[PDB]
Formats: structure tokens, C-alpha cells, sequence
């Protein structure tokens, strides 16, 4: 144990699970475009091999490069953002049925989003362009490399 | 990174301020260590405000860029000794130059 | 369980080498950067230089420019630095820390290599 | 070391770099669609810490789940195929400026290319879509996890 | 360097519980799963159980179903088997070793989870 | 599992081949063990033809799918023990039953 679940750095690599995941027609934290998202979900340090479940982190105690998230609120929802270098790569679990993000034909690169209630329930969210996997309850697995701060 | 106080004394359980400034701006990528005359210094706090595991609540930092603090709340007994302040930021590490506490 | 052992303490001539060991042990030695920094009895820190345990690649400091060389040893767990022209001021306490953050395989993508000194070693005391 | 970086298997973490990557217009492997490819490629394993030039391995020992690699034989060369559970995430290096596969609207996952003379002369090559990242020569970073073997 | 160290031999009597550990060094122990595999004196070797030492979740066989109980400690990385009942017939050298392939990170998508066993223990033997 | 010869002796520098049955396909996650009488078994191939470092180029494996060979191009004295096959394919590990190879 070198560094915790909670602090992350440029080029940390990470391997999350969005069990029974549902979808969800517009995200307000990725500027109106579908997401999935699971209320179990769990993220893995690949490389450190720590894991997390999402619901159980403080999500305004959570630093990237050494300084705090970017988090938006929309509607009265707080969103904590995890940026990465690149897009995040998702497909169902279990299977090769792989699945894009919103952003499939463009060079901008994709970010991690969670919802926090301040308690014990938390989402985690991936962004997606339709029902390429299922409607829901689907099991899928996704991974990532995180990058620097927005600017 | 100069050290404005270079050795300060204060009565037991009074309030202690260590500043350190750097040259450049660092954001996070300092560190807080405690040293005593015979060991390897050991490590208050990861970054400019974050506490390590086991390190009792008097010590906790602050500041951020260029101009960082490291607070105690309480002087006890056991705070006898120099502290550092050193960037991680670029690839030659540099120190602060020490702070002897007495009491 | 996350330690590093540095060798005995030794004392030289004025001119000789010196090669202090750093064994690693209670995790992967590949992964994590390791620095070295003397302590001179009365001043303070000096970092000397930074090492790659998993390609070998070093950076020395400006001082210990032509005098300083790094190495590993990735089946021993261990790394080591030698002291070439060692002269009487070369008297200090020389430590080997662990670093965080960047985990050496990103590569240059996180090679400002940012993170605190996780343990640092328990010090190794040369006298010339 | 306990399992050799030729030795692979599903679920691995694999963290490739092409330094001064070309740009092929059509790739025989992928079936005819563009390509990046560097002849001075490496092959990290995240999770483990190995890593190897790909110039340095002989493909034709490498093995996937216990068996061999399915390659491919086009106009004389040499194709090596390591399939991947999803799509591969490459994004030029030190920039955020990511990329994207020809199957971006897909469900095909995809999959890694090695071109190996049987010497010391080897390429790797990433499914692409267009010059996003420019013509070449330019520094790019993929990360993708290693999937089951072909039917 | 590789290796997982057991606990000393024990001799029981009919009825008792007896624990035995295997010390991990010199790589990531959450990262591997690991298994037991008893050895009597004049039989062959049967297979227990895995662990997986990231999440603690178990499988048993159907022999030692209502007998075995595994356990792990992150903090000193050492794995645990319990034998409950423990009649003469448990008289064997219990073994520990470091499965490979699938790395507790994957999670169910690599839990048939392939690989020879890297090191094995160097056994502890139990007489009841 | 069952193993077809569970005691063979052969002169010194003869060629040895022992086989392993499986009761379902397997592919190539079988691996090849050596035991001596007092010791922890000692680990020949890798998968069902993979040497393992270290171990001298007379031991070979073979085999695929359900039939698995082990094959001994000399019998130097340091081949007497006893050799195992052991799938690990499907969650319940399950071993060979041993050869007990004398010269």
C-alpha cells in the first residue's frame, strides 16, 4: 500500500465493473448524451491491484494530480468528474460484445463520471452513443487510463 | 526553497507555523517531514494538505503554488526535532533547509 | 510488507568507491522509482539522483555529476550507488526512499515523476 | 516473474507505445482498412511490470490461453494477431489528442498486429480510421486488454 | 525473490482445529490467487481449495466442504487453512502454492482461473 | 484423471513416455511435476508442452485436448521420482495418481 484508491495520478490505470447496468437516454454531466450506468459499481487499480466500491468513497475527499476533482451540479445532482487519456473502452461482461462512446469519431478524450449522494449510494457512469449492448440489466466491464486535470 | 524560520522555540502546547517558499510554482507536489537527531525523517503529510496514517491530528498542512505552511495545533514534548519541506514536482528534487522546534 | 534495507555502514580513503545497496521487499521492485540522498552530519538533505528499477535509466544531480553512477538489480530486488572520487566531505548518511505516483510504465507520460518519498531506507553512514 | 510477457492470457493489461508512427492506408491484416504502425514498439504489462521491444520477440512462440497465436499470411508477410476484449484506446503521445478504430460504430472488438521477419525487425499496428493524429512521424500511446482467442 | 514459507509441523488429536499459514514475499500478494493441496504420506495429492486474497471469497471442495475454512491477512500477506473435524485420515503435508494467469483484477471474466502453480510451500506436515 | 503407467523401470538412457488421460477436454492447461520422496513437487512444463527455466532439455511434453504425454529422451539417476499430471482447466483441481519410475 503506496498510495491510496482515492489519490490518483497521470497514467494510473483503471479497471471498473458496472454490474446490472442500466441506461440512462441523456447525462447532464457529459452535456445531454447517453450514458450507462450501474449503482454497484466497483474501480480497480490494475496496476496497484487496490480496489474500491464506488458507493463506498467519499467522492470530495478524492485528488487527481494533488488537487481536488472537478465536480458539477446539475439539477440539485453533484457529479465528480475523472478525466482520461483517451476513451474509455467498455464491452459486456462475459462477452466480446463490445460497445463506443459518444464521441466514437472525434479526438477529444473521455472522462469517468460518478454521483455521490454525500452518504453511502453512489453511480458510475461511461459514455455511450445508444443501446449497442441492451437496454439493461447488463453486466459490463470497462477500462482506462487516467490523464491531467481540465483546464 | 528557502525556510523563513530556521529555529523556533515555544512553550509546551502552544500553536507552531513553519513556512516554506519555493521559485517556481509546484501546486500539491510538496511534502511535510519530521527528523530526529538519529533516524531517517518521517513523513507528516503527502501533499500540501493530506495527513498520513497514524501521525497524530496536531500536524496539518496547507498552502498551495508556492507558498506553503505546516500548523500544530499542540507543542508536546515529543516535537522536538527539524522538519522539511521538499517538491516533487520537477526532476531535481531539492530540500527546504530545516527548522529546529524547542521548548 | 513495504521495507527497504540499506548495507552497514562503512568508512573509506580519501579516493575510492563506495557501493551502498538498497534491498527491496512487499512489492513489485520494477514498478516504483527509487532516489538517493545523502545527509551530511550537520547540513541538511541533498538529493543526489533518481533510478528506473524497470529500464535502468538514471538522472544525477549537477554536483555528483562525473562522480556518480546507479544501477539495479531486478532479480535481488536491490540498487545500488557508487561514489567514484571521494573526497573528505563526501561524510554523510546516504538513503534510499521509494517513489510514488509514477509507476514506470507510462514511461515519459509521467516522468516529471510526482509523488512523496514512501519509506525511506534506514541510512548507511560513509566516512572518508 | 511468474507468467513470461510471451506467455499471455485473457484479462491481461497490455500498455504499447509507437514512437514516430507511420500511417499505412490500408492494412492486409484488418482486412484493408488504415493502420499506424512503428518499427521501435514496446509492450508493457501493467499489471506486472514486464515489458519487451517487440523487435526483441519471436512470435512464433508466443501463445495465447496455452495455445499459439492466430497469424495470417498476406502477399508474403507475416501477420501475428493478439485479440483484445473491447477496442483499443491509443492517443498520441503527451497530448490528449486521442484516436479512434475503424470499427468506431461497432461491436467488434479489436485486436493487436505484429508484422515480424523471423530476425530482429518487427511492427506493431493499431486498427485506425483516418490521419486524426496526423500523417506521421508521431509519438502515440494505446492501452487495451487482452481477450480470448479466435473461432 | 518468489517465495511462500508455511508454518512448522503439528501433531493433533482426534478432533481439533488446526491452522495453518503461508507467508507471501517478493511480488504482490493481492494480486495472485492462491491454493492447498494435501499430500498423505502414501496417497497422491488432493486438491482443497483456492482463495482469492484481494476480496476473501473461497471455493472448497465437496470432501472438505463442512471442514475448511480459508482465510487471508493483507497487512503481513499470509493465507490460512483451518481443518475442523480432523480425524486420523487427516494426516498429510499441506501445501500452499501461487496460482497464475488470472489476476483477481479481472474479476469473473478470468475466474476458471487458468495457470500451473508457481511456487509451491514447502509443506507442513500435520499428524492426528 | 488416470494415469496409464503407475510404475515403469527402464535401463539408464532409455526413453521414457508417460501418459494422462482427461474426462473432458482440457486444451493445453496441463502441466508436468516431479516429487521426490521428501519434498514439495517440483514443476517440469509449463502447459502441455512449455519447459520450464532450468530444468534440462530432456524432459519434453506433448499432447492436446484430452491425451497428454510426457517424454524423457535419457534416464540419468536423477529421474528417479515420481511425475504428475494436474489440469487446471475447470474450478476443482484434480491430479494425475503418479508413476513411481525406477532404473
Amino acid at each position: 500500500p503506496a498510495r491510496p484508491i482515492t489519490n490518483w495520478r497521470s497514467g494510473d490505470v483503471v479497471w471498473v465493473t458496472l454490474p446490472s447496468a442500466e441506461y440512462a437516454q441523456s447525462q447532464s454531466a457529459m452535456g445531454s448524451h447517453p450514458a450507462y450506468w450501474s449503482e454497484e459499481a466497483t474501480i480497480i487499480n490494475v496496476a496497484t491491484g487496490q480496489r474500491a466500491a464506488v458507493s463506498s468513497i467519499k467522492w470530495d475527499q478524492v485528488t487527481l494530480n494533488g488537487k481536488a476533482l472537478h465536480k458539477e451540479t446539475h439539477s440539485g445532482l453533484v457529479y465528480y468528474q475523472l478525466p482520461l487519456m483517451g476513451k474509455i473502452n467498455f464491452w459486456q461482461q462475459g462477452t466480446t460484445k463490445a460497445g463506443y462512446t459518444y464521441n466514437y469519431n472525434t479526438t477529444d478524450s473521455d472522462s469517468l463520471w460518478v454521483w455521490w449522494d454525500g452518504g453511502s449510494k453512489a453511480y458510475l457512469y461511461i459514455s455511450t452513443y445508444t443501446t449497442m449492448l441492451g437496454a439493461g440489466p447488463v453486466n459490463i466491464t470497462g477500462l482506462g487510463a487516467v490523464g491531467p486535470n481540465p483546464v | 526553497m528557502p525556510q523563513v524560520p530556521v529555529s523556533l522555540s515555544a512553550s509546551v502546547g502552544d500553536r507552531v507555523t513553519i513556512t516554506c517558499q519555493a521559485s517556481q510554482d509546484i501546486g500539491n507536489y510538496l511534502t511535510w517531514s519530521q527528523q530526529k537527531p538519529g533516524k531517517a525523517p518521517k513523513l507528516l503529510i503527502y501533499d500540501a494538505s493530506n495527513l498520513q496514517t497514524g501521525v497524530p491530528s496536531r500536524f496539518s498542512g496547507s498552502g498551495s503554488g508556492t507558498y506553503f505552511t505546516l500548523t500544530i495545533s499542540s507543542l508536546q514534548p515529543e516535537d522536538i526535532a527539524t522538519y522539511y519541506c521538499q517538491q516533487y514536482d520537477n526532476v531535481p528534487i531539492t530540500f527546504g533547509g530545516g527548522t529546529e522546534v524547542e521548548i | 510488507q513495504v521495507q527497504l534495507v540499506q548495507s552497514g555502514a562503512e568508512v573509506k580513503k580519501p579516493g575510492a568507491s563506495v557501493k551502498v545497496a538498497c534491498k527491496a521487499s512487499g512489492y513489485n521492485f520494477i514498478h516504483y522509482y527509487l532516489h538517493w540522498v545523502r545527509q551530511a552530519p550537520g547540513q541538511g538533505l541533498e538529493w543526489m539522483g533518481i533510478i528506473n528499477p524497470s529500464v535502468g535509466r538514471t538522472t544525477y544531480a549537477q554536483k555528483f555529476q562525473g562522480r556518480v553512477t546507479m544501477t539495479r538489480d531486478t532479480s535481488t530486488s536491490t540498487v545500488y550507488m557508487e561514489l567514484s572520487s571521494l573526497r573528505s566531505e563526501d561524510t554523510a548518511v546516504y538513503y534510499c526512499a521509494r517513489d510514488v505516483g509514477g509507476m514506470t510504465y507510462c514511461g515519459d507520460e509521467c516522468f516529471p515523476p510526482r509523488g512523496w518519498f514512501d519509506p525511506w531506507g534506514q541510512g548507511t553512514l560513509v566516512t572518508v
